[PDB]
């Protein structure tokens, strides 16, 4: 694993054993960009500084922003044991191990322009049967980087794929190489 | 190279 | 270092539950990422460093390294059915063993556990394996003989009781014989011997306690036995039981002996354990404690003062050496140690002469301390007349000055090393090695047949023994060599030696 | 055993790390199968071993066979047994892996009785501490280097000399005289040699085709296609199957090693892969009880015996390597084969005064037979000594005492050799099984001048010195014709 | 992985597409007279090799029942 | 990197005569580094190799071209790997090469030898003289049988 | 050590006396710092020591010297392991002493004691201005013919004094009566061999030498040297023998 | 290294002319490797030396070659540590010679200069 | 380390006539354990600096003062550093005294000499007992030649 998977995983089973589970997935998308902005990052980094003086505007950080108190108690540990210098890596690592314990399997689909969301929703049908996700979060861009259609990642990151916008016309220089 | 003097001494 | 092994995720889930809190983990450590010779445990919180702790198999441990977050414990055993995530319990007792006068007679496991098959042993719970050796106040200098049964050893190699005497030598040399002889010599003395077999085969311990069994020394003998198939962590620590429970006689006033088998097997799962604990190594790939690891052992055989009762403690640890290599790491280590070395030798063992001392490098530092009167005017002319031999055997294939010293070698030396050497398991009295060595070394024994003195001297040893007893008497009386004792001999071996001829 | 159920997590070579349920993993020395998917289109399983316990529900195990084509989460079983190999007579005249499984192509083998090739040796007070003399019924090795029951003796002979043929009459007499079996185990067996071997052996009678479960042998193989974790610890598979004739059949077993040198050098290669420091020269820091725990448990019990022949490689011919050094901390008998005896044919080639033994000893073989043996190694020794002088002065211009020794050692000599029950297909002559009384009565007869006007060549190639007596009075029978 | 060429164009992002073959050689009696390197490939520049069946590059080896004993 | 050499020699094998009769003889090369044989890969491919085939810069520096060393080389096969003519003249070829190995020493004193030690001395310096071979040579068997 | 060091440094600082101080293995203060250097969490050195060894030695060595105040003259036994003089500790140790003396195992067995190699045992002091002109040239002698014979050592040891030249085989046994003229019985060593030890002062060991090297004694045995002191006891000891015969 | 071989390069394929390299202590192109390796993570090789000296010396030596339209003659100095001709440097430069030349200390300690070994030194022309 | 002993070293120079010809000249010492020259840092510190003098314990223990060990110790700047009188007389020198140390080595083991062997013998001797010098005894230039 790693010391964010780890952690991660330690803070989504503390709140799968009392349910909050969208509550602390609020909790988590908000303390990523609470601990964005690196003012802030580099003040509970900056090993200088503190755990006293830490402690005071982390509590106070807790106040304002209403969290949840276990996942408070997560940032206290963190705190305690030196690990606060991996907390992005923590809360972004966090994401998976949340749709891995909520059956859901998160696949981008990366077309060129916004599509009409029958056939959309036909992907999520066709990603949440091919891999026994319950509720797929499908997302997409509006990347012109492609040719002509769509394609999806799904899986672990991005692991498997299935490619039909350039794939065709790829085949072909392929096919006229002839190597 | 001192284990193929010893060898050659040896030898 | 980013990662710890207390970063699984239920002690994180624990934490996380509740943050501040009062009790912790007192007495309940679960073990987690159970390695090799060790298990790291999570909990544990007022754990003593050397503390003994119990697994759920109910394999003994002990607390080594105590890091912030998790003890580190040393496996006592094959670490096999510890189930990962089982609880661990302290004991609250600095690692020890079961001290008795019971012990005498049982063969143990290093970890004073009868592997012998003949129930329990009762005890009274004393005596930390890692006792502290005495001070330079407690003891005192050695004084007394320490006999082994050997004529070579007690002749020019005398040990005294209080003396580290080490016997290295190659495989297949003695050094058992050696030892066994010593350990049986011990029958009528009030000496509590102790062997620990460190990493022998099953079978060769088998042959020692059985040959024990059958000639009688096992009504003062404990034997603790660690084979070859045992862990790296029992070969290692058998000394130090063996040692304590030599210790516990020890301090009781009592005269005690110990052989460490192998003290270079010792050494080597030292070596296996610092290799597996990923210490660094020095040369021969051993951990650079090894000598404070023999030395600290070692340094426990002392010759307590009167104040401190006058115990003793005799050890005789065995090296072995890779063909003769006496310049190697942990032969020179125990020789740095030891106050004295015999060194037996391949070249006379296969040849043939048997007791295989190597006496041109072999020394005791107690030297008359620890011989008796007798034995000391005796054999002050044997190693003479022996030490003119060691040049003329090595340097003259012939002689030079042919005449006289076909009267030198021919009548001492070639004869002596006939009456030097002894067969297996058969110790002499010191009356027996005084008559011995004075019909040898003052010029009695110089016209016999090469293969005759032998027969010549068992006969005649036996004859003193059955027509004179006013010899024995007059010798186990103030053990000197009176001119009585002197001309009774003289003309008893004259009287034997007539017997004989026909 | 049950539904424990692992999901491989690292695949580094043969070294793999499984993932499993948060209680339930399997011990040290433990199997696993990895239920794995081959490319071509059909599923095939690997059987591993745990080696170590890493903390959050995961093992690193070692492969017993090769890790290509292996994905991260294929299912692997724990089984809660250590490597279970097949026993018993089944297992009789077949070829075994070191999984137990059949790789002669005759068919399946039915595990009627498996036991498992981790196991602690038997206890002191099993043990027996009598001091006997398996008896080969080979003139020289029952008399010069004599063998001990539950002891290890080592092969010292290179490529070439009578090797083969000596551990095929091994099996057979242990078959004919008493009534033990045999149990090869072959680490790191060449292929083609192992098909040699196993063909030599059917030919020879000892593997009876025609007939299977009459035969003599069990062979295990591990070769050296295979990772080094199936070469470490095929050793254990055959000693497990030798174990098994000693404990439930009650018989004197023979447990055949090939070169124990290979058996620690994949151990050190399952260190090296493992990470762990190496020791002195670069061996496993575990290399004496790596070694301990096989040796301990070839001994004799109350009920049988296991003597096992190991052939020993010197690596840079020294004997002060630790891989001969521990070797040699367990030999109590040594036979070196010759090169020149197996040129100026004196088949069994094995060198009469470099073979040595600690059996050897008048407590244990008695006086008799002590003095004796070493009467024959000063005639010997002497005889050595003055080749070179015969070759100067010859056999005239030495004196009488030197000369009667010289023609009682080229007899004595001549008669250290023997015919072969398995050599006798080539050579013809019927084979004998001679016991050591004959031996040392033999020897009394040929060493007092009682059998002294004989040619050389009557001694030769003859065992029970009367078929020598007979055999010299047929060659004056071919000089009075 | 290890690159069986020069990664000198790999770009820290770019995407790594398995294939799912493990290491095979076109192979075939077209290559007496040929030089390759270990791709089964021309380096001779006389061409290519019309090669049809196909060969894993470590495939097992033969067994003990597969064998014979050497003799020619 | 034994299981890497093991792995590859492994495949060189004489079929079945079932599977075909065919055949595959690996002959491996192997670089030693100042004669030093106790090396680890020449020890690997030693262990795993039938027999072996040494040369020796002091031979092929004094003349003798290929520069084998007979005396050390080995092979396990054996004279089964020789047709029937070849073994009548290669058994007495290897006993006067022995003696000549055996009586090296004795040639700064062949004047003052048996007349046999002579002739097998000169037996020995001259069969020595028929192993030599000039490059890109290679006698058929009947030529050097 | 250095507890012991501060002990003495008092007495040399502000008491103003002449200290001695006879340490026995400084070896083992470098290998206990070794030992606890593992632990510290240190990458070691080359033969497995600390990687701070030499400082180690420095920090303690340095405090030893002898100011305007006092002077300490520390006699210092100095262990190799396994007989390897060019092992990490003593040749860092090599450095700071000023006046070495090694011992041979060979010299040991062969019961020439003390052990002391000649040519190995080198010093500082050695020099005509600080000796005289007459001991440094009979050490320079003695040197030199000792030298000569470590260097024919091996030709005679495989083929034997036999081969040798006259003045070769000369200096062979002018060597052989000065390396059995070096040693000496000891004081402390009465228990060991017997024939008490003898206190051989400077003059008396030079003019012994100039008679071995002069061509006086070359007629009498070389087991008249052994373990004798004052060459007037050698000399005596020769009559003895010739005498009891 | 690599800069005097590529001016070399050019003059050998855009010129078309024979050039005469020579190269002082190829040794040192491969220490400097071995000691900035340790410093770019990798792991060590054999006595010292950086995991990837065979082909690191592989590149430049076979970068040199004549080439059917121009030749290069190169002529290379490889310093030999300790006189040990079996170090990992050199023995992999003899690999990638044609001529070699191995000069003696012992000839050198005599005075022989050019002390050119003449028994070890050997040539495949 | 090489790199530090290399960097160290060569900042000792000869400027050019640019500069105002100043020079730096270096005597580094290197110490060898038990004459262990393939020991790492005297091998990196022998091949940066020029030349190198060997001071043997041999010839020290023999009288052989100073100790320079001639023939493994040599000047790579040669007699370019000498004046014209000392490149007179001592030109072929350093290589006549190893050609005669290589003679009078080889005449151990030979019986029977010649004169002309025996005159360069003699020679060489004569200049083996030129070559030693007390400490602190300097010789001048012209006292040298
Ligand atoms: N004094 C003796 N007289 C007769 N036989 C002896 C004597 N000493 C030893 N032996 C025999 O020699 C063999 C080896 O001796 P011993 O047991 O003393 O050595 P060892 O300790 O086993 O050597 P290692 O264990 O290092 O291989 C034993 O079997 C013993 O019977
Ligand atoms: N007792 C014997 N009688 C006759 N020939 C024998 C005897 N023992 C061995 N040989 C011959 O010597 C050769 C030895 O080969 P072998 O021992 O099988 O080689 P390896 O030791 O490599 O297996 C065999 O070919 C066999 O024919």
């Amino acid at each position: 694993d790693s010391t964010a998977s780890r952690y991660a995983s330690a803070l989504a089973d503390v709140a799968d054993v009392t349910g909050t589970l969208e509550a602390t997935n609020s909790d988590v998308e908000k303390l990523i960009r609470i601990f964005s902005e690196e003012p802030v990052y580099y003040f509970f980094a900056n090993p200088v500084i503190s755990i006293d003086n830490k402690r005071s505007v982390l509590d106070e950080i807790i106040t304002t922003s209403g969290l949840q108190p276990h996942t408070a108690n997560f940032i206290n540990i963190l705190i305690d044991s030196e690990r606060i210098n991996l907390v992005k890596e923590i809360l972004n690592e966090f994401e998976d191990v949340f749709n891995k314990i909520t059956g859901t399997e998160v696949a981008v689909v990366t077309s060129v322009v916004k599509l009409e969301n029958d056939h959309l929703a036909q992907i999520a049908k066709g990603v949440q049967k091919i891999t026994g996700a319950k509720n797929v979060r499908i997302k997409t861009v509006i990347d012109p980087s492609l040719v002509a259609g769509f394609t999806i990642r799904y899986g672990n990151e991005g692991s498997k794929l299935v490619d039909m916008s350039v794939k065709k016309q790829l085949e072909e220089i392929a096919a006229q190489l002839e190597m | 190279a001192n284990l193929r003097e010893l060898r050659d001494r040896i030898g | 270092a980013t990662i710890r092994a207390d970063e699984i995720s239920k002690i994180i889930r624990e934490r996380i539950e509740g943050y501040n809190r009062e009790v912790k983990v007192v007495n309940t450590g679960t073990v987690l990422q159970v390695g090799d010779g060790i298990a790291r445990i999570h909990g544990l919180d007022e754990v003593m460093a050397g503390e003994l702790v119990e697994f759920e198999e109910g394999t003994i441990g002990i607390a080594l390294n105590l890091e912030s977050n998790n003890v580190g414990v040393v496996l006592m055993g094959d670490g096999l059915m510890i189930q990962e995530g089982s609880s661990v319990k302290a004991t609250g007792r600095i690692a020890q063993i079961p001290v008795s006068e019971a012990y005498l007679g049982r063969v143990i496991n290093a970890l004073a556990k009868p592997i012998d098959g003949r129930g329990e042993i009762t005890a009274s719970e004393s005596r930390l394996i890692e006792s502290p050796a005495p001070g330079i106040m407690s003891r005192r200098s050695v004084y007394e003989p320490l006999q082994t049964g050997l004529i070579a050893i007690d002749a020019m190699i005398p040990v005294g009781r209080g003396q580290r005497e080490l016997i290295i030598g190659d495989r297949q040399t003695g050094k058992t014989a050696v030892a066994t002889d010593t350990i049986l010599n011990q029958q009528g003395q009030n000496v509590i011997c102790v062997y620990v077999a460190i990493g022998q085969k099953a079978s060769s311990v088998a042959q020692v306690v059985t040959n024990f069994q059958e000639r009688g020394a096992m009504e003062y003998t404990i034997v603790v036995a660690e084979t070859a198939d045992s862990p790296a962590t029992l070969q290692y620590l058998a000394p130090y039981t063996g040692a304590a429970l030599a210790e516990y006689f020890m301090y009781r006033e009592r005269h005690t002996l110990i052989i460490y088998d192998d003290l270079s097997k010792q050494a080597q799962a030292y070596r296996q354990m610092s290799l597996l604990l990923r210490r660094p190594p020095g040369r021969e790939a051993y951990p650079g404690d090894v000598f404070y690891l023999h030395s600290r052992l070692l340094e426990r055989a002392a010759k307590l003062s009167s104040l401190l009762g006058e115990g003793s403690m005799t050890a005789l640890p065995i090296v072995e050496t890779q063909a003769g290599d006496v310049s190697a790491y942990i032969p020179t280590n125990v020789i740095s140690i030891t106050d004295g070395q015999i060194f037996l030798s391949a070249d006379l063992f296969n040849a043939g002469i048997r007791p295989a001392i190597n006496v041109g490098i072999s020394v005791s530092r107690v030297g008359s301390a620890a011989q008796i009167k007798a034995m000391k005017k005796v054999a002050g002319k044997l190693k003479l007349e022996l030490a003119q031999f060691a040049e003329l055997e090595a340097f003259a294939q012939f002689a030079s000055d042919l005449d006289k010293a076909t009267q030198n070698q021919l009548a001492r030396g070639q004869r002596l090393r006939e009456l030097l050497k002894q067969p297996q398991s058969a110790p002499l009295t010191v009356e027996e090695q005084v008559m011995t060595i004075y019909t040898g070394t003052n010029g009695y024994l110089d016209s016999l047949e090469l293969d005759q003195v032998r027969k010549y001297l068992v006969e005649l040893r036996t004859y003193v023994k059955t027509n004179k007893p006013e010899f024995q008497e007059i010798i186990s009386s103030t053990k000197t060599f009176t001119e009585e004792a002197e001309a009774l001999l003289k003309e008893a071996i004259q009287e034997q030696m007539e017997r004989f001829l026909l | 055993e049950k539904k424990n159920l692992g999901r491989i997590a690292q695949i580094i070579g043969p070294v793999l790390d499984v993932a499993f349920p948060p209680g339930k993993m399997p011990n040290i020395y433990n199997a696993l199968i990895v239920k794995g998917r081959d490319t071509a289109g059909q599923p095939m399983n690997v059987t591993c071993e745990v080696q170590q316990l890493l903390g959050n529900n995961r093992v690193r195990a070692v492969a017993m066979s090769a890790t290509d084509g292996l994905t991260r989460g294929m299912e692997v079983i724990d089984t809660g047994a250590p490597l279970s190999v097949p026993v018993g007579g089944a297992t009789l005249g077949r070829i075994f892996n070191v999984l137990g499984e059949p790789v002669d192509n005759l068919g399946p083998v039915d595990t009627r009785t498996t036991s498992p090739i981790h196991r602690s040796a038997p206890a002191f007070t099993q043990l027996d501490t009598k001091l006997s003399i398996f008896e080969t019924g080979i003139k020289v090795v029952d008399l010069l280097a004599p063998y001990r029951r539950g002891g290890k003796i080592g092969l010292f002979g290179g490529a070439g000399v009578g090797k083969t043929v000596l551990i095929m009459e091994l099996i057979n007499n242990i078959a004919k005289a008493h009534g033990g079996v045999s149990v090869f185990g072959g680490v790191g067996e060449r292929t083609r040699e192992g098909n040699d071997l196993y063909m030599e052996m059917k030919e020879s009678g000892v593997i009876n085709e025609q007939n299977i479960a009459e035969s003599k042998v069990a062979l295990v193989y591990g070769q050296m296609n295979e990772p080094p974790g199936a070469r470490m610890r095929v050793g254990l598979t055959a000693l497990t199957m030798a174990e098994y004739f000693r404990d439930v059949n009650e018989q004197d077993v023979l447990l055949f090693i090939d070169n124990i040198f290979r058996f620690v050098q994949a151990g050190s290669e399952v260190s090296a892969l493992l990470g762990r420091m190496p020791s002195a020269v670069g061996y496993q820091p575990t290399l004496s009880t790596e070694m301990g725990s096989l040796q301990e448990r070839i001994t004799s019990t109350k009920e049988g015996s296991i003597t096992s022949i190991q052939a020993v490689y010197v690596p840079a011919d020294d004997l002060t390597d630790p891989a001969p050094a521990t070797t040699f901390a367990h030999l109590d008998a040594t036979t070196v084969l010759s090169r020149g005896l197996a040129a100026k044919g004196i088949y069994p080639a094995v060198d009469p005064l470099d073979s040595t033994s600690t059996m050897l000893q008048p407590r244990i073989v008695g006086e008799e037979h002590y003095e004796i043996a070493q009467r024959v190694k000063e005639t010997l020794q002497r005889y050595k000594e003055l080749q070179d002088i015969i070759a100067i002065l010859g056999l005239d211009e030495l004196s009488e005492e030197d000369r009667l020794t010289v023609a009682r050692a080229r007899k004595i000599e001549r008669f250290l050799s023997q015919p072969f029950f398995v050599a006798e297909v080539f050579t013809g002559s019927p084979g004998k099984y001679v016991g050591l009384a004959e031996t040392i009565r033999g020897f009394q007869l040929i060493l007092s001048g009682e059998l002294d006007s004989l040619p050389e060549q009557a001694f030769y190639l003859v065992g029970n010195i009367d078929e020598a007596t007979a055999k010299a009075m047929n060659l004056e029978m071919e000089s009075k014709l």
